[PDB]
């Protein structure tokens, strides 16, 4: 990447380490997990990190496990402004046959629904885990080979770890690194026009297929184009200079111009594009610093401040009463409070003192002195002291 | 034919191509005409708070003026002069009223002294636009097809499918107005019918019926007769409009402001003539004829000498030099 | 009310089973193999088990359709895809596995067209290593290069230069001829064919370079290598991203410091990472001409070009034609617009759909001269839309391996009866070929190879120059 | 150094007649204003209209090559399917003839 390393350096791509030996890297081929996302008005990642475009308006097929049937995952788009060219992510739906053969849905809140039934996060049932991960997103996480992420306003991604290596089939792709034939419909051959790829996997046959997935829709609005040329030069400028080497921005600032001009308020459509960027720079280890009180500082409560890398595991008033449990999660940016303070319910976060006890669920107070005939629990700081 | 033609008069009024009028007091820009398939061009027009203020032309992605009743024209964000001929628009005066043709894009707009906005449109566009002033079909009922493609039987929120914001402000729905003329009531719909009325019994326009029918005309004055407070002018704005609509229709009437009592506005020297040629032989022109053979056009102009020079007129025996 | 037709059976949701997956799981032919929700049935008339709908009626068999290009084929119908046929039967597509042959490009002054398929930007001055066989543990056969010289910047300028390093030789090409510097060994495999517009070039069994003595760079390899070449042309493996693998082993995301690695003077310019944008240099803040560009590069869109829009996607040349004539200062040759609607028109033209998008207004291309030194007009040289460029000629009359159907260019056709040579301009009768047939057998039209290496004893040559029947004595060993 | 074509070998006859400093002050004028990016016509014009009064002073001229402003006639040939080949593009013809 236009610098120099000393012979014997071992730097690391996400996937897997490289080490220099006589001017020539030498590298392991170990395979590593993908990532489809969906984002934005309708920008699909498929696994193989290839980029496209598919304004449909109907449920198609995101994903789907091919050779035997762990899970099935299906989006859910409809139009999302007065442009014809707006077509965002209402809703997902997951089904696990291992489990019930259910049906989870991931609502256009952070909201969920298993079977119908709203459901307080989190739900560890066996295998699935669904909590929120900032308070405002919510992460289905089943077995150790799958995750997800918030389809509220439409960022879903997922998390496919190497046990699924080419044996899965959707709009996402095959997952066998080749980026060529993710266009491949389930007839079994590779078909060059998006339109036509996208709309083979729809389940349902009243559905308008397109035939023309347009690429400028700041013609139909000709006063956005001054603003979506200087909003997203940003992502060139040198705020992001750190992560050119890292992930290639080309698409993301091409993803940028589609939703400013063709969203109904180009506000957050901007500061939610940059955002996908800045993701996936992260993703790989670069972090940026491009936050303004202009380009879209979010505003924490009042209880709250605004944190760039920290730590989502001495947060929530919950993890007091299971600390024996592992938090093996990264360095997340959000909204938190000073290491002092734990978050209560209520939006406000508190000292340690009235931090409540989660003892078998029940949300006891501060000070609860409990007892059947034969054990004694207490709560004291947010533990639950029990003996027998 | 082969023209079209929509007209936004008076106070949050609007008529499209095809006899359907409606109010609309916007907030923000929004789309008068353009096509929907593939734009060329795309005329605009900005309200500030229900009352409106300018046309604008965006001409694909490169070039945009914006005039307004104000006049002062602008390009993009430096104002400049006028007259003005950039890129196959040429933006003028006829008839001390402002102008701004587009004959190789196939469109001439206008605005009157008042502000009065109106699109000719020529008939390549036949089943082709779609915006604010409807689709130019022969049909009338169907010409509220939104930005996705919806018949609505709203006069209202039709019209703000059609918006369109920019970084400078970004514009939300507005409000339809909560009317106070439902407790002014009083006399004010007792003496003040009759000034709605004239456009039925008046012989003057008692021949355009059989082109045209007053009964929209009649039905959107009596609900803007309220709110003025002692006048019967307010009745010429919506009669002035049928004067004009039954002239683009083939069949020009004459000398219906003698008596009506309403005049439209224009400045000192003119006044109101009606089918006045477009080249007014002005003072400092070429004596060349019979290359205007152009339609006849509405508008104020002045006296039988009184030639004009820079926006006045001017006795012909003063007509200056220039060097 | 209606009684739905005779064909179908109506169905009620029971009170008991959730998976009353009815009316709204109404399985077509999409969406049989694709699995449905449903939360209840509806008041509907579904089809029986054994059969689906299909356009308004409820297909009975199993043999609907297999869809392709949003087009119907009935079971047992064929589709040409490659090098490939391709037959439906179980409502999946049955291809074949006969792997094509692939091709470089350079689509313009600074791009890139990978084996697999990958358009890059790299914009160089120095020389640079297009592709070749040396690469990590192999013998090293061939070692073609390119070379541009004022060429970061497209414009009238960057004129291209072409060292091919092939059997120990040495030939070369710029400036509209081809040079010999150095002759290689096994002179049975070179071959030239000069036919129309382009230089096309064999040096062996699977190897061809293309040549449109302009700028492009198209060379052709064969199924032998799968995965034994390097270069800016990738690994010819397939896999479509791992086309990025630089000299010292290791995958790079910035195509600006990929081709830096493959430089041969380690010690020239590198070229500069340039910020990234949507207009170049003389599109920047010049939005009136952006617009005109844009729209003239719309014919690689247009209604002449509709037929292969469907098979190629224009969205990698229109990205070529915005770049090259904003920085292109056009103005007395518009060649730096004209070569990348070519360079379309051409990839369409190999998957069959030839095509005639060239006017008068537009790119002319006259040919008019070639009928000049004589000065009777006989009038046999024409710009055809697409001929074929292996053709029999008094230099070359065998039939050749040919990788490429057909070409743009002037074109010589006359009537039967007459062969084209290309040192006396027009055609010719066959017999005024200097043809050669020395003791009975066809070959070509006495080639300058000496026969017969192998064996001493049975070393009996026979050359022949143009016309003699001639055997020239062998010189013994001992 | 395009508009110095106006001052080159093949037009050395006619620059002895006719000066080209007028015709060439237009040349660098127009294509620097043009825009030229599929048609070459606002550099190719200029050129023709200093040949086109080389030729009324007697003095024809063939500029015109295949890489520069080419201006091919094989369209007219088309028409019959049996391409006669009669329409060429002739330097200065006579334009009144019969
Ligand atoms: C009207 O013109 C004045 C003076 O040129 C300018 O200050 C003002 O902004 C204009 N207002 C509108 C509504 O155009
Ligand atoms: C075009 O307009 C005609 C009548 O004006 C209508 O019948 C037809 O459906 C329209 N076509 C399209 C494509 O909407
Ligand atoms: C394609 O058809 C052939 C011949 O009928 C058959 O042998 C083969 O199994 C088919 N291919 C697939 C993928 O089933
Ligand atoms: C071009 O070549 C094709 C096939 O060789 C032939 O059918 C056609 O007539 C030719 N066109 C011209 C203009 O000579
Ligand atoms: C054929 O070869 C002989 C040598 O054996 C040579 O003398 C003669 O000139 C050649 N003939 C032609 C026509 O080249
Ligand atoms: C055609 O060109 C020739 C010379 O090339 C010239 O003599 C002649 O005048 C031109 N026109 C005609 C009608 O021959
Ligand atoms: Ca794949
Ligand atoms: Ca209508
Ligand atoms: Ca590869
Ligand atoms: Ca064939
Ligand atoms: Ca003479």
């Amino acid at each position: 990447s236009g610098k120099r390393y000393p012979p014997g350096t071992s730097l690391s791509r996400d996937c897997n380490t490289c080490i220099c030996r006589n001017s020539q890297w030498i590298c392991s081929n170990e395979e590593c997990p993908g990532e489809c996302l969906v984002t934005g008005q309708s920008h699909f990642k498929s696994f193989d990190n290839r980029y496209f475009t598919f304004s449909g308006i109907c449920q198609y097929l995101l994903a789907r496990d091919c050779q035997d049937h762990s899970f099935s995952i299906v989006i859910e788009t409809v139009q999302c402004a007065d442009d014809r060219d707006a077509v965002c992510t209402r809703s997902v739906t997951v089904r696990l046959p291992g489990l019930h053969n259910s049906l989870v849905k991931l609502k256009h809140g952070a909201g969920v629904a298993m079977d119908g039934q709203d459901v307080q996060l989190p739900l560890l049932k066996g295998d699935l885990r669904i909590q929120h991960t900032v308070t405002a997103s919510v992460r289905l996480s089943y077995g150790e080979d799958l995750q997800m992420d918030w389809d509220g306003r439409g960022r879903l991604l997922v998390k496919l770890s190497p046990v699924y290596a080419g044996k899965t089939c959707g709009l996402c792709g095959n997952y066998n690194g080749n980026q060529g034939d993710d266009f491949l419909t389930p007839s079994g051959l590779a078909e060059p026009r998006v339109e036509d790829f996208g709309n083979a996997w729809k389940l349902h046959g009243d559905c308008q297929d397109l035939q023309k997935q347009h690429s400028d829709p700041c013609a139909l609005n000709p006063r956005m184009t001054r603003f979506s040329e200087e909003a997203c030069a940003v992502l060139t400028s040198p705020t992001f200079e750190a992560c050119h080497r890292a992930v290639s921005p080309l698409p993301y600032l091409r993803n940028c111009r589609y939703d400013v001009c063709s969203c109904s308020d180009g506000r957050e459509c901007l500061c939610g594009a940059l955002a996908s960027y800045a993701a996936a720079c992260a993703g790989r280890g670069v972090r940026v610093a491009w936050r303004e009180p202009g380009r879209c500082e979010l505003n924490c409560p009042k209880g709250q401040v605004y944190l760039q890398c920290g730590t989502p595991c001495n947060l929530t008033c919950r993890s007091l009463s299971y600390p024996d449990e592992e938090c093996n999660e990264a360095c997340l940016e959000g909204c938190f409070c000073p290491p002092g303070l734990y978050m209560d319910e209520r939006g406000d976060c508190v000292p340690k003192a009235q931090c409540p006890c989660y003892y078998d669920g029940e949300i006891f107070q501060p000070e609860d002195i409990f007892s059947d005939h034969h054990t004694m629990c207490y709560c004291e700081d947010g533990f639950m002291h029990c003996t027998m | 034919s082969s023209t079209a033609r929509c007209s936004l008069f008076g106070s949050d009024f609007v008529n499209t191509f095809d006899g359907s009028m409606y109010s609309f007091a916007g907030y923000c820009s929004y789309l008068l005409a353009g096509g929907c398939q593939k734009r060329s061009f795309s005329i605009i027009g900005d309200f500030q708070n229900g009352k409106r203020v300018s046309l604008s032309v965006y001409l694909g992605e490169f070039f945009d003026i914006h005039l307004f009743v104000n006049g002062t024209v602008t390009q993009g964000d430096q104002r400049v002069s006028m007259p003005y001929a950039s890129k196959g628009l040429y933006l003028e005066t006829e008839a001390g009223y402002y102008k701004l043709s587009g004959e190789a894009y196939g469109f001439v707009a206008r605005i009157d002294g008042s502000g009065n906005f109106q699109v000719l449109l020529s008939d390549r566009y036949f089943n082709k636009t779609c915006g604010l002033c409807g689709n130019f079909n022969i049909f009338a009922e169907d010409d509220f097809m939104t930005q996705e493609g919806t018949l609505t039987s709203d006069p209202y929120d039709f019209a703000n499918s059609w918006a369109l914001s920019s970084g400078e402000q970004w514009c939300e729905r507005a409000s339809p107005p909560s009317s106070s003329c439902n407790i002014s009531s009083g006399e004010m719909q007792k003496g003040l019918w009759e000034q709605c009325q004239l456009l039925k019994s008046t012989s003057v326009f008692a021949r355009c019926h059989p082109l045209v029918d007053p009964e929209p005309f009649v039905a959107l004055c009596e609900k803007t007769l309220c709110e003025c407070a002692g006048g019967l002018e307010c009745a010429c704005p919506a009669l002035l409009e049928y004067a004009r609509t039954c002239a683009q229709e083939g069949m020009v009437l004459y000398g219906w402001t003698d008596h009506s009592a309403c005049s439209p506005v224009c400045p000192a020297g003119m006044e109101y003539r009606q089918c006045v040629s477009p080249c007014a032989r002005t003072c400092q022109s070429l004596h060349i004829n019979e290359m205007c053979q152009e339609r006849c056009v509405d508008g104020c102009s002045c006296p039988e000498g009184q030639l004009l020079d820079e926006g006045l007129c001017v006795e012909s025996t003063e007509c200056p030099c220039v060097h | 009310s209606l009684s739905c037709r005779p064909p179908m059976v109506k169905l009620v949701c029971p009170a008991d089973n959730l998976r009353a997956e009815g009316l709204e799981c109404t399985k077509t032919c999409q969406n049989y193999d694709l699995e449905c929700m449903s939360m209840g049935c509806v008041s509907g008339c579904l089809c029986p088990p054994g059969m689906v709908r299909h356009e308004n009626r409820c297909v009975a068999l199993e043999r609907c359709p297999c869809f392709h290009q949003g087009k119907e084929y009935a079971p047992g119908e064929t589709v040409k895809i490659g090098c490939n046929t391709c037959v439906c039967q179980d409502r999946k597509w049955n291809c074949t596995d006969h792997v094509c042959d692939a091709t470089c490009s350079t689509i313009g002054m600074a791009h890139y067209l990978t084996f697999d398929g990958l358009k890059y930007l790299f914009p160089g001055e120095c020389q640079y290593v297009l592709v070749q066989d040396y690469c990590g543990s192999n013998p090293g056969t061939f070692r073609i290069l390119v070379g541009n010289k004022g060429c970061s910047h497209p414009s009238v300028k960057c004129k291209k230069r072409v060292t091919i390093l092939v059997e120990g030789g040495e030939i070369e090409l710029f400036d509209g001829e081809v040079n010999v510097k150095r002759p290689m060994k096994d002179e049975t495999h070179f071959e030239v064919v000069e036919s129309g517009r382009y230089i096309i070039l064999l040096l062996g069994k699977a190897l061809s370079v293309v040549w449109d003595r302009h700028l492009s760079i198209s060379v052709v390899l064969k199924q032998t290598y799968q995965e034994k070449v390097c270069g800016l042309c990738g690994n010819f493996d397939g896999i479509q991203n791992n086309d990025l693998t630089s000299s010292n082993l290791q995958v790079e995301e910035d195509p600006v410091d990929f081709g830096n690695s493959w430089k041969v003077s380690s010690q020239c310019a590198d070229t500069r990472k340039v910020p990234l944008d949507s207009s170049p240099a003389t599109c920047h803040n010049n939005i009136m001409k952006q617009t005109m560009v844009d729209s003239s590069c719309r014919i690689l869109t247009s209604d002449v070009f509709q037929d292969c829009n469907k098979l190629v996607d224009p969205e990698p040349y229109l990205d070529v034609c915005i770049y090259d004539t904003c920085s292109c200062e056009s103005i007395g040759d518009c060649a730096c617009f004209c070569d990348t609607i070519a360079a379309y028109a051409h990839v369409c033209a190999q998957h069959g759909k030839v095509v005639t998008w060239r006017t008068a207004t537009l790119c002319p291309q006259s040919c008019e001269e070639r009928n000049l030194r004589e000065n009777g007009y006989e009038c046999e040289w024409r710009y055809n839309s697409c001929a074929p460029a292996c053709q029999v000629t008094c230099q070359h009359p065998e039939p050749l391996a040919c990788p490429v159907q057909c070409v743009e260019g002037c074109h010589a056709h006359c009537p039967p009866g007459k062969i084209l040579d290309e040192l006396l301009q027009t055609c010719v009768d066959p017999e005024d070929c200097p043809v050669c047939e020395v003791a009975g057998r066809r070959f070509a039209s006495g080639k300058k190879v000496t026969l017969n290496p192998s064996d001493p004893e049975h070393c009996q040559i026979c050359h022949c120059d143009v016309v003699n029947l001639t055997c020239e004595a062998c010189q013994e060993p001992g």
